[PDB]
RNA sequence: UUUUUUUUUUUU
RNA sequence: GCGGUAAUUCCAGCUCCAAUAGCGUAAUUUAAGUUGUUGCAGUUAAAAAGCUCGUAGUUGGACUUUGGGAUGUCCCGUUACUUUGAAGAAAUUAGAGUGCUCAAAGCAAGCCUACGCUCUGUAUACAUUAGCAUGGGAUAACAUUAUAGGAUUUCGGUCCUAUUUCGGGAUCGGAGUAAUGAUUAACAGGGACAGUCGGGGGCAUUCGUAUUUCAUAGUCAGAGGUGAAAUUCUUGGAUUUAUGAAAGACGAACAACUGCGAAAGCAUUUGCCAAGGAUGUUUUCAUUAAUCAAGAACGAAAGUUGGGGGCUCGAAGACGAUCAGAUACCGUCCUAGUCUCAACCAUAAACGAUGCCGACCAGGGAUCGGCGGAUGUUGCUAGGACUCCGCCGGCACCUUAUGAGAAAUCAAAGUUUUUGGGUUCCGGGGGGAGUAUGGUCGCAAGGCUGAAACUUAAAGGAAUUGAC
RNA sequence: GUAGGAUAGUGGCCUACCAUGGUGGUGACGGGUGACGGAGAAUUAGGGUUCGAUUCCGGAGAGGGAGCCUGAGAAACGGCUA
């Protein structure tokens, strides 16, 4: 059954971006998905996305810039301390110059650089570049 | 239609109608309610387009519709008007 | 596919533990069978020469490989040991005392010699290498 | 190696198909796999048609026809030359010969 | 997909986006509750009551006019059945299958279907025990299942 | 659609 | 891999190479992404249980306070997890200083020769899990919710206690206050309903030709079988012809790159009995779910025990041929069996050699079931048949690579070093071996579980060229 | 669990009476270990794998068991008793 809605959303965006589509559909919606999309959009990796209300979980349509190489979920959501971020980035990101790991900390959902800045740990949600 | 030739947020009405009721951008049924009148009786009754029961007019005790696989089949004498 | 549950550490550990036994190297060193083998987990063993034996070489070679039947002193087991180098069988006699080492492949036959896993290192307390090079002399008694 | 996508038969969405007996050797063969040919020919061979017609006992009469369904095993079908070994590309053609 | 088969059908209802009653509908919420209670007294399950209302009285959704579901209204008036309707129907099917098997020992397909139906019954009963819709002592027994219905 | 068994060891 | 009379490979001489006061030989690490959590495999290389159910275990859809004004600050139940701190023997490890002549070390030591000085130095870091304290409240887990016996203000009756009428309790009622208290209904799941559909299952019940045998009648010399024959049957009439009867199997043609079923499997009619998918639904419940150790249901053929049947074919067996032999292939006759009932057996190349659930992912034409719309005919009785356009679900097919792959190939065997959706099983070079032993099931045959000693450099997959 | 005895003292540590409890696929119980545990050692992308008799810490033993005197301290063994 559906276990990770975030995984389905990210996989749909990844497949659509690889195919070259200008838009993709995400169903169902979630606030974790919305926070992930906002983190991605903050860094210019996606365009505007629109939430559609259907009196249910909802739907999202995302504009694709063509800058997304790969976005993925990490499962299970491992515990990441402030000292494990370096190792996780080395494992997951292509380079130290670009790429982000999205974490969920008690301060909110944010990328790993902001987590280092605020010295907050949490759980790994995914990655994109 | 090619994916970049259409807008996922503004699909043409024809495509939305052609799509499965659950696969539309917002789910919407294809059923409706209708006002059915007997041939001779002025009484007017509301009937579901996909009625699963044999609706009978109280006055004359006449069957208005017959359940089927999909839409209910009205009796030949009776006529209906889309209520909505 | 693999199990990935965050609470599934026990299953992963147990599965690896069970699957380790399919590994031949792991099973050899964890079944405790090395103690029932002729050397009983030792690099060397002393023994008494019972008889000189010639072993035909395996195809496609054709030769008579000179070996000795040795009884190990510490457990009484009987093995076949190769005698290397030219004419070195002449330094071996029945009832001689020989030091035996492995053949280098950890309990497996080497080269064209079938079913031989040991070699003679010393005879009567003198290394076969010294005897071959005439550095030492085999004790008379 | 697998050489046919259908595995040499015509079974899809099905567990078991009952067999036929080869019309030549009597061997059991699944019906979906047996090479089946339907033969419709005149009872009287073309050579003897004229002689039989000249001896007709009625003013008019249409000669009957013989109907035979032949079901071969693979071995008999190849040996009798009902089918022949084809090249790797040519054996993917399913249309009957013209 | 289906719980006890390989079916992958997606046929279902498509609730309209509009949650308010249609303008042409004039019945009031207390009236709808009264008809629901009368139907329940006549011996109709909530599904049957909803079907009748939709097909005859023009009530597409009872929640739209009353603001609550049919079973909630029935419970508020002390008319909800002792055992839930779906579990009741599952038990009825199991009883029918066992009655058929009593005379057909060679019908192994019926035995397979009885196993499936009783698995469904037990899972649903466990769920209803968790939510306190059944007493903790409740237990489905094939021998005396016919008594329950 | 009668019948048709067999070819020492290594190496080129 | 060298050595079979021209040996860079053995025994030697010469020369040369590597390390060097060292070097050779005989448990364990790396290399090993060949144990794979990071991070391997399971179509054909070794590999997914025959099929389904199912408890432990693991996993589990969405939804509840956001924003601006300003300026860390003001306005509108229990845990996991993370931050910080304490504390946490030395030695060892990392590391600061220091010319034991250098170095491995050690914890020394330096200026100047002052009857001395540098308060000389002898730092610092690290430290799984678990415990202690602290800040955070995103993501998660457990518990709770509506028969109000709920929250709160006041007051009336009842039951007991203390500091100098009173305070503190512990119960029973009246009134008031309030927005009085229930997220949605997942292209999750279950259940109800409607018209259907199907070679799904069971019981009973019609039919069909053919085969064998028998009965009646006709005719006369061969019939059968083979590559060729013979065994065999035949004037006591074979074979062949017509009619009829009995018995037991088997359900042709229709019949398909079609259907149903969890699989095994399921094809003559009609009735009865329960069961089922898909479709349709503005019906119902509201997370009830996915997958699964243990444990269960079913499970071709053959086989077992005992009845009934016993047409056909036919293991075993017996003959006739062929042959060097022929315990065979071919022919002739046949026991068990083949069919059914009751009870066992539980294995098949039980195959798609390919677990289940969920998401995304190119195009096209066919086809089965259901449904929506349009349209024109029918030797028919609004319907059915046909035509066209669509939606859902299913068995498949064709083209293609922007994908994968060792390829063969695969539109799932794709979305994988840019490696992580959930979950079960299961392989680790080839043999020994599915063997020994123990256990367990079975009447038996055997099933399930299942080693080791020892042996060995390949075995093996796909594809290419040649030869045959 | 109650009441006692014993102990330097808590405690089924032992006695009398009473109750039927306690652990277990989150693997009890049983078996193997060529098993003393730790600080640590080898190898080092990271994760890991293998080792730890031996000089520091803790435990145990003095040929195998058992009992005990002296003493603040021992079930001591370069103490005694069988
Ligand atoms: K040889
Ligand atoms: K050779
Ligand atoms: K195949
Ligand atoms: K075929
Ligand atoms: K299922
Ligand atoms: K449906
Ligand atoms: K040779
Ligand atoms: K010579
Ligand atoms: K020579
Ligand atoms: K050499
Ligand atoms: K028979
Ligand atoms: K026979
Ligand atoms: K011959
Ligand atoms: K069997
Ligand atoms: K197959
Ligand atoms: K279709
Ligand atoms: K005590
Ligand atoms: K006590
Ligand atoms: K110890
Ligand atoms: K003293
Ligand atoms: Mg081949
Ligand atoms: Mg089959
Ligand atoms: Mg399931
Ligand atoms: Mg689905
Ligand atoms: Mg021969
Ligand atoms: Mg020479
Ligand atoms: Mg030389
Ligand atoms: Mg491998
Ligand atoms: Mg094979
Ligand atoms: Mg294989
Ligand atoms: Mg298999
Ligand atoms: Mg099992
Ligand atoms: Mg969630
Ligand atoms: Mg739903
Ligand atoms: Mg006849
Ligand atoms: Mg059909
Ligand atoms: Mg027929
Ligand atoms: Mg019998
Ligand atoms: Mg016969
Ligand atoms: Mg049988
Ligand atoms: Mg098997
Ligand atoms: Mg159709
Ligand atoms: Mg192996
Ligand atoms: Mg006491
Ligand atoms: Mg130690
Ligand atoms: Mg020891
Ligand atoms: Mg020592
Ligand atoms: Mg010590
Ligand atoms: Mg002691
Ligand atoms: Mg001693
Ligand atoms: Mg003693
Ligand atoms: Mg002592
Ligand atoms: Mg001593
Ligand atoms: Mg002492
Ligand atoms: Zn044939």
């Amino acid at each position: 059954v559906r276990v990770s809605v975030l995984n389905d959303a990210l996989k749909s965006m990844y497949n659509a971006e690889k195919r070259g589509k200008r838009q993709v559909m995400i169903r169902p919606s979630s606030k974790v998905i919305i926070k992930f999309l906002i983190v991605m959009q903050k860094h210019g990796y996606i365009g505007e996305f629109e939430y559609v209300d259907d009196h249910r979980s909802g739907k999202i349509v995302v504009e694709l810039n063509g800058r997304l190489n790969k976005c993925g979920v990490i499962s299970p959501r491992f515990d990441v301390g402030v000292k494990e971020i370096e190792g996780w980035t080395a494992r997951l990101l292509p380079s130290r110059q670009f790429g982000y790991i999205v974490l969920t900390t008690s301060a909110g959902i944010m990328d790993h650089e902001e987590a280092r800045r605020k010295n907050v740990g949490g759980k790994v949600l995914g990655f994109f570049y | 239609t090619l994916p970049n030739d259409v807008d996922l947020l503004n699909p043409p009405a024809e495509l939305e109608k052609r799509k499965h009721k659950l696969k539309r951008l917002v789910q919407s049924p294809n059923s409706f309610f209708m006002d059915v009148k007997c041939q001779g009786c002025f009484n007017i009754t509301t009937v579901f387009s996909h009625s699963q029961t044999v609706v009978v007019c109280g006055n004359c005790q006449t069957v208005l519709c017959q359940p089927t696989g999909g839409r209910a089949r009205l009796t030949e004498g009776c006529s209906f008007r889309r209520k909505g | 596919g693999k199990t990935r549950g965050m609470g599934a550490g026990r299953k992963l550990k147990s599965h690896r533990r069970r699957q380790r036994w399919a590994d031949k190297s792991y099973k050899k060193s964890h079944l405790g069978n090395e103690w029932k083998k002729p050397f009983a987990g030792s690099s060397h063993a002393k023994g008494i020469v019972l008889e000189k034996i010639g072993i035909e070489a395996k195809q496609p070679n054709s030769a008579i490989r000179k070996c000795a039947r040795v009884q190990l002193i510490k457990n009484g087991k009987k093995i076949a040991a190769f005698v290397p180098n030219d004419g070195c069988l002449n330094y071996i006699e029945e009832n001689d005392e020989v030091l035996i080492a492995g053949f280098g492949r950890k309990g497996h036959a080497v080269g064209d010699i079938p079913g031989v896993r040991f070699k003679v290192v010393k005879v009567s307390g003198v290394s076969l290498l010294a005897l071959f090079k005439e550095k030492k002399e085999k004790p008379r008694s | 190696t697998f050489k046919r996508r259908n595995g040499g038969r015509n079974k899809h969405g099905r567990g078991h198909t009952k067999f036929i007996r080869c019309s030549n050797c009597g061997k059991c063969c699944p019906k979906d796999k047996a090479i089946k040919r339907f033969l419709v020919r005149n009872i009287v061979e073309q050579a003897a048609v004229r002689d039989v017609q000249e001896a007709c006992a009625f003013e008019t009469y249409t000669l009957p026809k013989l109907y035979l369904k032949m079901q071969y095993c693979v071995s008999c079908a190849i040996h009798s030359k009902v089918v022949r070994v084809r090249s790797v590309t040519d054996r993917r053609v399913r249309e009957p010969p013209q | 997909g289906r719980m006890h088969s390989r079916g992958k059908g997606i046929s279902a209802s498509a609730l309209p986006y509009k949650r308010t009653p249609p303008s042409w509908l004039k019945i009031s919420a207390p009236d709808v509750e009264d008809n629901i209670c009368k139907f329940a007294k006549k011996g109709l399950t909530p599904s049957q009551i909803g079907v009748i209302l939709r097909d005859s009285h023009g009530i597409a959704q009872v929640k739209s006019v009353t603001g609550s579901k049919i079973l909630r209204i029935l419970k508020a008036h002390g008319l909800a059945p002792e055992i839930p309707e779906d579990l009741y129907h599952l038990i009825k099917k199991a009883v029918a299958i066992r009655k058929h098997l009593e005379r057909n020992r060679k019908d192994k397909d019926s035995k397979f279907r009885l196993i499936l139906v009783e698995s469904r019954i037990h899972r649903l009963a466990r769920y209803y025990k968790k939510t306190k819709k059944l007493p903790p002592v409740w237990k489905y027994e094939s021998t005396t299942a016919s008594t329950l219905v």
